[PDB]
């Protein structure tokens, strides 16, 4: 369906919470199947299609025992039941695959296969299947969230060229006076996870300087400069040589990680930094003035491979992470929409 | 309450007031970490300098809390709360069971289990289940009025 | 607009400014539309332009007649999914036999591999009213990928490579400058407009700094509490001396000529000129990131950090009349090879200046498609062709339903040379009848329209060349969006 | 099936190309009457703040009247451009500009021939008439002798066709006195055109030295006789202070009288280490405050203030002396020295005139006259002027104007037209044909028949006389290089050029697109 | 009636077109002519015009006969050559100190004007004027030297040349009564006379109780020294320049300057200053350590009069050394728009002798010049022969539209007039 909203957003779907919200319903009644479409997609992930097909045809077979005299309360009290058995059906129905011939992860191939059919990557399925179930995988933590699991978008190529990262990337490339001057790809490198703003103080804590006498001027300015000197190279004395911060790095401040070598980014996104320590097995520190080598991560390669011409930041090859980040394509801007839904479609059922 | 204006004379001043507001805030969880907490329940503002070191105490922080969640919450755990940041008394502390992340609806959810309890009506529509809860409310309410008179 | 005997469509944005490109991507870009269909056509060209750079306007004519060759068979009485599926399994086909017959420049020498992405710089100009220099702009668009892009990391920044444009004269006049081009002028009039290197440096030394020439002062809000004459006397004496300490700190460290972020202060710059330190008032972020890299130089905090070590090396700094009565601009060259790479295009009217810059683009696009991909494939039809034979022998090898979806997929794909010839000034049944009976009767694939008009129709001898990528990209793309319309059937549209 | 949006507007093909030439031949027709010595002024006028402007500069008309076909404002800038990289030819650009798309739909309908066929065919031409041109342009050696009278020419031969044209041989000298006094610099700002309203034309002058829009510091001497003079960009009123934030907190008011004593002794201090220098003449870009403009005058130093960046940079020039700021170190600095500053009256106003310089580097030319039209027209005319000239202090050949030099390009286009073949060869042939439609009007706005004269002059220089140009007072083929009609090759090379670019931009249009007006 | 509002009356040619709302840019060209021979003469804005208008209509008969307009132009510019070369051959030159022949000249500009009643005693006390502010490498003459101020009320009888200078502004009286100061001398003050402040932020902090009473204790002493180095160098007339700056002269410091019976004068714009500096041989002084009794005038008597009501500062009797010479003229009149008229006709006959200064010589008037060279235009184009004969002959015929409107606005008959005016010219020469 091709939905083309009060505010001229359109969008081609499937998903049949995507479809059933982006139509305003407002009769009241009607309301409920949209609400009944949302608690599917909320604890499934697939079905929210099918489940207001079934709701209304339930409606639809009541409606010719309203147009004789029945009393609605007792066709309700009948229906009550008919649910409680029809969920009697499938627990003694339902096969623990565990017990039957079943591979270890043909289990969430197999099942990830039936939710792409009928959507728009149905014949790419072989590709996104060994792909999001995959996904699935090195998400599991004990007990896991898709939140880890993050999807990026980015204009332009074949939704086949979309690619499995095994560690985090960046649909966010910053660009300061070094940064184009900084090595833009490493090996081993130690990620340094940081937070607090690298500069002269951008948006910091304010307090008036009042002084007397002249001489403590160029003291107070070379208190400054000396200032942040202990809070940069106390980051060079950490071991490291990739440097992120959930606030901003300035031009002053990538001009030392440029000259030493080293990769730094400000502005990381807030989102992208819990993502990336899970990956890195690092420790996002909030202070330079206390890191133990103990907070830094690791990973196979660090580029910063340029795809549909924006630059995307691309650490992966991470052994032991409970995390990795889908960074997807395909051809127009509308098509990258349907297959993120399409996607998380499969996750939920795998 | 009045205006915070931090004025600095000399530049050694600059240094030592930031690397000291460093240990300020440091010795302010410390004296929190040594009485053997594993969980502070904040109802006001919490400091991205202050997480960080509780964060390396190894420490649970739940922010948020409105006036209704402080007291019900102060039910069953059984602590007090206090004002006075300079206080942690082991005699006004609390005792929690269990404190996970358990995920329903697909939601980040903390959970604060074994007074004051809290029922999880489930359902579909967010609609009925809104009566449903008016529906316990009137029996709720109902034990309310056998136990006074 | 397709070929090289395309035309040159002239869209008016709605404030009045006027453009006149080739660039499929641009043209659709610009017409205010509205028809969802005819937007998402918008996007599928815009998703070209970034993938790849070339292609732009034969992927629109791939879609719309495919979509064409699906409506045909639509009312015929077709599923549109199965044809839509149909599609894909014979887009995968036509892939197939492209990589399998497409050349290689992998296996080349240095001397021919250069050839090989002039070779595809001019097949991608030749089209554009760029046509005119098309040899001096295609060893344009070759030397800034080569000198830019990472060998070993394979991977070309566009970031690097500036794009600046100046009006006057001709397109001729157009050069590639081993360094940056800046609209600033000389801080001091008197400053000389040359700068020579000391003979016996062979390198004139940059002064690249990111501090004003101006006394220090804290980020932190302050003030003075001056109560004493004398000590209001003991600042006005550090007032200039924190001029001299910047000036001296400067020329001991060897520096020729300053070119500075911030601004330089009034009696900072005098004191500049008496020393003979050309200077560069208020210069770009970027584009000092720029100057440091092609210079070999080093980019300085504080006048504290100059050193003899941290300079940037300059073969000639001159001030050019970049205009006849207009305004000055500054040229930083070198005779080496510089990572960073400006690339000057001028015209004889501001509509040629805006095109020619949108043609080096889409030529500098081929030549790093090449770098990144290796293979190249012949145009002209014959790429086209030779997947239009390849799934039209296997469609009666397919059977059922989809041996008229692949015989479809086939059929629109022929309009591309039809269009070819139809431009450029043949019969359409007649090159295509030619053209796919030569790939047959031949075990050539590499045959084409001679679509300037020479004897042969061989691509390859004749130097019409695509690269791999290109053309792989501009199918997948139209097919994925071909489904995307069919699987439609429902719409919806709200009120504006 | 509607695509666009609204207001939006589609001329395809068929329409597209009518937009095209409708455009590009309304706006060459437009100024067709400028052209050539018996050519004519327009009077532009706006709706906007009840202006106007008699004009030729054939770019000044374009650029200002308003145009909505996209092709004519193509042209237009192909009018700016010239402006910019030569300064004159501007209406010679876009006449032959649009005669070639005039020629093209003639091609284009009357023929039927392909408009990419006619663009490979303009394009052989276009290389051929740059190729004679250079063989038949006159490069000027050594000889600054015979340079100097071939300068006067081309201005000559510029101004004719402008109000100036009476005037000619007194404007043609002073734009090559200060051109060559410019000393090779390419800049026009060291120029400075200062229009005084009244009086006669031929009342105009250049200045032996500079004439300046400015005052003396007050109850000053009228006249410095034997001057030495120091140039400065330092503050004065203002009142220097170390930028930061130096607030006073004074205790109790005692110290505030001390501290307001102090920042008068800064000054007392800043005059004394400029009195150092040993100078008559003080003239600073800064205002000179209330107090330092006393203390110039007791000292007997005459100061000068408020001559900006501009008039700062031509003293310096003139003079021979230095922007100079700092000043704490007198020794370095190169000081500026002239032989009388007295001031003059010119109708109403005072100006300081310097005469006698040390090095005419920089010059000052009055224009007169009786209506601040002609005043404009004077301005922009020698504009024109000392143009084509200072850009012939760079491109230092020559070729004979009066038609001849689009001629012998006629010719060879002509000639490379019997050699080509095929339906090439017809839109060759018209390339001439259209750079012959510029004597064409040349000799039309003359009167003389146009279509007899051109006829005339085309056998001559086919002949192999290639000096014959248009003799446009007498109507007769007379010698160019004996009557002296030079112009710039610089001039005529991006005429060609230039023109063979619009065409190649228009030609391959096919369809325009409008959106919706914001 | 302008635009804005105000009511102008005059018959100064330029002034009259400006004020009118022209439209046409040709006809608007015409109000650039008659503004440039305001700026070439200050008379003849009136006969520029209609000989434009003349010329024109000459160039329109001859369009008529189809003449190319570039001949015409060329050919006419050709008639001014010759024609301006008669006029300076048939002038008779002037003794450039001619007090009885220099005093006709400006009699002929005003009778003309509504200033013509008192025509009698306004030429030569605007001819007394030019060359007073002349000198003797005569040159081009600046009339910014002269000083015409305007006050309302009485008749233009009561104008009057002062024998110094005329004030704009008046004595304060905020703080006493100083009005007329005898045998005076007058200081001139760029500075601000206040408690000021250095040009940089600054603020007078407050600790102690004991710090406030002795603040105002330096306030008033700061004051006072200043009044006191005034007194001091013995001057009795301070003027002090604009002070939109910040501080002017305080309402402490003026009883100071009261009670110490110096006369005090405020806000005097900065172009006034070069003027009143010459005009009252008095050095301007900006710093306090700088005002000295050297600097100081030496006048023989000051006092603000009362006339309508309304004051004037007057300066009579002014010794020293007058090496740069200065003129007031107090301008008086009933109603408001024949104020501004005397001095537009003032103007005018001061700018006739100022144009004396410029070219030394006089002709005669009243048409006769317009009809010569009429005539001898004529001539000149009987030789001529041919197509730019014709010209001249229409240009000659044009130039006789000067005397015509002239009779005319007289209601004569303007032909019996002329035709009589050429036959006696063809004879008795340049006075007809
Ligand atoms: N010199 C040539 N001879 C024959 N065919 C050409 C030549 N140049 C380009 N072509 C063909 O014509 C097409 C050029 O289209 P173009 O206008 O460049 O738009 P785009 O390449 O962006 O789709 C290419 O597909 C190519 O195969
Ligand atoms: N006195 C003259 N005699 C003959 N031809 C002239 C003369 N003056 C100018 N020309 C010719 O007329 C043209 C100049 O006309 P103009 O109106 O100035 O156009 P543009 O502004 O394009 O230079 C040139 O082609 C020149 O050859
Ligand atoms: F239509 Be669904 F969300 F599988
Ligand atoms: F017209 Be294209 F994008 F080479
Ligand atoms: F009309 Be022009 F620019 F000589
Ligand atoms: F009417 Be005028 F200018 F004497
Ligand atoms: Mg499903
Ligand atoms: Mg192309
Ligand atoms: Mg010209
Ligand atoms: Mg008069």
């Amino acid at each position: 369906i091709l939905i083309v909203t009060s505010n001229q957003k359109t969008t081609i779907s499937n998903d049949g919470a995507t479809i059933l919200k982006l139509l305003d319903v407002v009769h009241p009644a009607a309301k409920t199947l949209v609400d009944i479409s949302r608690a599917q997609d909320a604890e499934v992930g697939d079905g929210t299609t099918s489940v207001t097909i079934l709701a209304g045809e339930l409606m639809k077979e009541a409606k010719p025992f309203l147009e004789e005299g029945i009393s609605s309360h007792l066709i309700m009290k009948g229906y009550r039941k008919a649910v409680s058995l029809a969920v009697e059906k499938i627990n003694e129905l339902a096969v623990d695959i565990t017990s039957e011939k079943s591979s270890g992860r043909e289990l969430l191939e197999r099942c990830a296969r039936t939710a792409m059919s009928s959507k728009l990557i149905h014949n790419n399925a072989d590709f996104f299947v060994k792909m999001c179930v995959d996904a699935v995988l090195s998400l599991d933590r004990n007990d896991l969230d898709d939140k880890l699991i993050g999807i990026k978008k980015i204009p332009g190529g074949a939704m086949e060229e979309s690619l499995f990262i095994n560690g985090v990337a960046f649909k966010k490339t910053f660009s300061y006076a070094g940064f184009e001057q900084q090595p833009k790809k490493f090996n081993n490198p130690k990620i340094l996870s940081l937070n607090v703003e690298l500069e002269l103080k951008a948006e910091k804590d304010n307090a008036e300087v009042r002084v007397e006498h002249v001489e403590d001027y160029q003291a107070i300015v070379d208190a400054e400069w000396q200032l942040i000197f202990e809070k940069l190279r106390q980051v060079e004395e950490t071991g490291a040589n990739i440097v992120l911060s959930k606030l901003p790095i300035g031009d002053l401040a990538t001009q030392f990680f440029a000259d030493r070598n080293i990769f730094c980014a400000g502005r990381v996104s807030a989102d992208d930094m819990n993502r990336v320590i899970q990956a890195v097995g690092g420790s996002i520190q909030s202070t330079t003035s206390d890191i133990k080598p103990e907070h830094l991560g690791t990973c196979a390669l660090f580029e910063e491979m340029q795809i549909g011409s924006e630059r995307y930041n691309l650490f992966q090859g991470c052994p032991q992470a409970k995390t990795c980040t889908l960074l997807l394509r395909g051809g127009a801007e509308q098509v990258i929409a349907e297959v993120e839904r399409s996607l998380h479609d499969a996750i939920m059922i795998v | 309450e009045t205006k915070g204006t931090v004025l600095l004379h000399n530049a050694q001043e600059m240094l030592d007031f930031s690397k000291g507001e460093e240990k300020q805030i440091d010795a302010m969880m410390k004296e929190i970490a040594d009485m053997g907490v594993e969980c502070i329940v904040a109802g006001a503002g919490v400091g991205e300098l202050a997480l960080h070191y509780l964060n390396r105490y190894g420490i649970l922080v739940l922010k948020v809390p409105s006036k209704f969640e402080l007291r019900r919450l102060c039910r069953v755990c059984g602590a007090t709360p206090l004002p006075r940041l300079g206080a942690p008394t082991p005699e006004e502390l609390g005792l929690v069971e269990t404190v996970k992340t358990m995920e329903i609806g697909g939601d980040r959810v903390t959970v604060f289990k074994q007074r004051t309890s809290t029922i999880i009506l489930r359902g579909a529509t967010q609609n009925n289940l809104d009566d449903i809860e008016r529906a316990i409310d009137d029996g709720v309410a109902a034990v309310k009025g056998l136990m006074k008179p | 607009s397709l070929g090289p005997r395309g035309l040159d469509k002239i869209l008016i944005s709605p404030d009045g400014e006027i453009t006149i490109t080739n660039d499929g991507a641009t043209i659709l870009s610009q017409m205010e539309l509205d028809n969802e269909i005819a937007k998402l056509l918008v996007q599928l060209s815009k998703s070209q332009d970034d993938e790849i750079g070339d292609g732009t306007t034969g992927v629109v004519v791939l879609a719309s007649a495919l979509l064409d060759q699906a409506l045909e068979l639509i009312q015929k009485g077709i599923h549109p999914i199965k044809i839509a599926n149909g599609f894909d399994e014979a887009a995968k086909l036509a892939i197939s036999k492209l990589e399998e017959t497409c050349d290689d420049i992998s296996a080349s020498n240095d001397e021919l591999f250069r050839d090989f992405l002039l070779r595809a710089a001019k097949t991608s100009l030749g089209s554009k009213i760029v046509s005119k220099d098309h040899d001096r702009f295609a060893e344009m668009a070759v030397e800034a990928v080569i000198n830019v892009m990472d060998k070993d990391r394979k991977d070309v920044d566009f970031d690097l490579i500036k794009m600046q444009g100046r009006v006057g004269g001709s397109i001729s006049d157009s050069k590639l400058i081993n360094g940056v081009i800046l609209d600033k002028d000389f801080s001091h009039p008197q400053m000389p407009k040359c700068v020579l290197p000391k003979e016996g440096s062979d390198g004139v030394k940059l002064a690249i700094l990111t501090c004003p020439f101006e006394p220090p002062k804290p980020k932190t809000k302050h003030k003075l509490d001056i109560s004493s004459v004398e000590e209001y006397q003991k600042l006005q004496t550090y007032e200039q001396d924190k001029f001299k300490e910047m000036i001296d700190d400067v020329k001991k460290a060897g520096a020729d000529v300053v070119i500075c972020q911030w601004g330089f202060d009034d009696e900072a710059n005098h004191l500049l000129l008496q020393n003979d330190l050309p200077a560069v008032r208020w210069v770009g972020g970027q584009e000092l990131e720029h100057i440091a890299i092609s210079t070999n130089g080093r980019i300085v905090p504080r006048f504290q950090d100059l050193s003899k070590d941290k300079l940037g090396t300059c073969s000639r700094i001159y001030e050019q009349e970049f205009g006849t009565t207009k305004d000055r601009m500054l040229i930083i060259e070198q005779s080496k090879e510089t990572k960073t790479v400006t690339c000057f295009v001028r015209g004889s009217n501001k509509m040629i200046v805006d095109e020619a810059e949108r043609a080096l683009h889409d030529s500098l696009c081929v030549v790093r498609n090449l770098v990144k991909d290796s293979r190249v494939v012949y145009g002209g039809g014959a790429a086209e062709v030779t997947m239009s034979l390849a799934v039209s022998e296997e469609a009666d090898k397919q059977r059922g339903i989809d041996q008229y979806a692949f015989r479809g997929f086939a059929q629109a794909l022929d309009t591309i040379p039809m269009t070819l010839a139809e431009n450029s000034g043949l019969d359409p049944i007649g090159t295509l009848s030619t053209l796919k009976s030569k790939q047959l009767k031949e075990k050539i694939s590499n045959i084409g329209v001679d679509c300037l008009g020479y004897g042969s129709n061989d691509m390859k001898e004749l130097f019409v060349v695509d690269p791999f990528i290109g053309k792989k990209q501009q199918i997948l793309l139209a097919t994925q969006l071909c489904r995307m319309i069919l699987k439609i059937d429902n719409v919806i549209i709200s009120g504006k | 099936v509607q695509i666009f949006g609204d207001q939006v507007t589609e001329e395809r093909a068929e329409n597209a190309r009518l937009s095209a030439f409708v455009g590009a031949i309304a706006v060459g027709d437009l100024v067709k009457s400028t052209l050539g010595p018996k050519g004519m002024d327009k009077l532009l006028q706006s709706a906007s703040s009840n202006t106007c402007m008699v004009t030729n500069d054939g770019a000044t008309i374009l650029k200002s009247i308003p145009l909505d076909n996209p092709a004519a404002k193509v042209l237009v800038n192909i009018s700016k451009v010239q402006d910019d990289e030569v300064g004159d030819g501007t209406t010679s650009v876009t006449v032959l500009s649009a005669e070639l798309l005039r020629e093209a739909e003639k091609l284009i309908d009357q023929s039927k021939i392909h408009p990419q066929t006619i663009i490979e065919g303009y394009r052989l031409a276009s290389a051929a008439a740059l190729d004679a041109l250079t063989k038949a342009a006159v490069d000027n050696s050594h000889d600054k002798t015979m340079f100097r009278e071939d300068l006067i020419h081309i201005a000559k031969t510029t101004l004719s066709s402008k109000i100036l044209s009476q005037d000619k041989d007194h404007f043609a000298e002073l734009a090559t006195n200060a051109i060559l006094r410019l000393k090779g610099s390419t800049n026009l700002e060291h120029i400075q055109i200062i229009k005084i309203l009244g009086g006669k034309l031929s009342d105009s002058f250049l200045d032996e030295g500079f004439i300046l829009a400015k005052k003396f510091g007050n109850n000053q001497p009228k006249r410095i006789e034997n001057a030495k003079i120091l140039i400065a960009n330092t503050t004065l009123d203002t009142d220097k202070v170390k930028i930061f934030g130096t607030k006073f907190k004074v205790d109790s008011t005692a110290k505030l009288a001390q501290l307001e004593k102090a920042e008068r002794e800064k000054m007392k201090n800043k005059i004394a280490k400029i009195s150092k220098f040993g100078i008559n003449t003080f003239i600073n870009r800064q205002l000179i405050y209330d107090y330092p403009e006393q203390l110039f005058t007791d000292l007997g130093i005459n100061s000068i203030e408020h001559a900006d960046f501009e008039g700062v940079e031509r003293l310096a020039l003139v003079t021979g002396g230095e922007v100079v700021s700092t000043f704490d170190e007198p020794s370095k600095c190169k000081l500026g020295e002239c032989d009388v500053i007295e001031e003059i009256m010119l109708g109403e106003q005072p100006f300081l005139k310097f005469s006698g310089c040390k090095a005419g580097e920089a010059c000052t030319i009055v224009l007169r006259g009786a209506t601040d039209q002609t005043l404009d027209e004077a301005e922009r005319s020698l504009h024109d002027a000392l143009s084509v000239l200072s850009q012939t202090t760079k491109e230092t050949r020559t070729v004979l104007g009066g038609g001849c030099a689009e001629m012998v390009m006629s010719k060879a286009v002509d000639t490379e037209a019997q050699n080509i073949d095929g339906k090439k060869s017809l839109a060759v042939e018209a390339f001439a044909r259209a750079l012959r439609q510029l004597p064409t009007i040349l000799a039309d706005n003359a009167g003389f028949d146009s279509s007899e004269l051109v006829s005339k002059l085309r056998s001559s220089i086919y002949n192999g006389i290639s000096t014959s140009g248009l003799d446009l007072n007498n109507g007769t083929i007379a010698d160019m290089r004996q009557l002296g009609i030079v112009e710039s090759y610089k001039l005529k090379r991006a005429v060609v050029s230039s023109a063979s670019e619009a065409a190649e931009v228009l030609l391959r249009v096919d369809n325009i697109i409008r959106a919706r007006p914001r | 009636k302008t635009s804005r509002g105000e009511i102008i009356i005059s018959n100064d040619g330029h002034t009259i077109l400006k004020q009118m709302a022209i439209l046409h840019p040709v006809a608007r060209m015409l109000v650039e002519v008659s503004a440039a021979q305001d700026s070439e003469a200050g008379d003849g804005t009136t006969s520029v015009v209609i000989l434009t208008g003349a010329l024109l209509g000459a160039a329109e008969r001859l369009l008529n006969k189809g003449i190319h307009p570039t001949i015409i132009a060329d050919s006419f510019q050709s008639a001014a050559k010759r024609s301006v070369d008669i006029l300076l051959e048939m002038c008779h030159k002037v003794s450039l100190s001619d007090r009885e022949q220099l005093v006709r000249a400006a009699s002929t500009s005003l009778s003309s004007k509504i200033v013509s009643q008192y025509s009698s005693f306004l030429a030569p006390l605007a001819v007394d004027s030019v060359l007073k502010i002349s000198d003797e490498n005569s040159k081009n003459v600046d009339l910014n030297d002269i000083r015409l101020v305007k006050k309302v009320g009485g008749t233009i009888d009561d104008t009057e040349m002062i024998d110094g200078v005329v004030l704009t502004q008046t004595a304060i009286k905020s703080a006493g009564g100083p009005t007329r100061k005898e045998k005076a001398k007058i200081g001139l003050i760029q500075f601000q006379i206040s408690p000021p402040k250095p040009d940089t932020e600054n603020n007078i902090i407050v600790n102690d109780y004991r710090q406030m009473d002795k603040i105002l204790k330096e306030e008033r002493a700061y004051l006072l020294n200043i009044c006191k180095k005034i007194k001091k160098a013995k001057c009795n007339v301070l003027l002090i320049q604009k002070s939109i700056l910040r501080d002017a002269v305080n309402d402490l410091a003026l009883h100071f300057l009261s009670k110490l019976n110096i006369m005090v004068v405020k806000d005097i714009e900065r172009e006034e200053i070069e003027f009143l500096s010459k005009g009252l041989g008095c050095k301007p002084i900006a710093d306090i350590e700088l005002f000295t009794e050297d600097r100081l005038d030496s006048a023989d008597l000051v006092e603000e009069i009362d006339s309508d009501g309304s004051k004037i500062v007057r300066v009579t009797g002014i010794r020293n050394n007058n090496a740069r010479p200065t003129v007031s003229v107090v301008i008086r009149g009933a109603n408001n728009m024949i104020i501004d008229e005397t001095e537009r006709s003032l103007h005018d006959a001061l700018c006739v002798i100022r144009c004396l200064v410029k070219e030394r010589g006089l002709i005669a008037g009243g048409g006769a010049p317009e009809i010569e060279i009429s005539r001898r235009l004529s001539k000149e184009a009987r030789s001529m022969e041919g197509v730019q004969a014709f010209i001249w002959q229409e240009f000659a015929s044009a130039l006789e539209v000067i005397p015509t409107t002239l009779a005319e606005n007289a209601g004569l008959n303007s032909i019996k007039v002329v035709t009589e005016l050429r036959s006696k010219h063809e004879n008795g020469e340049l006075n007809d």
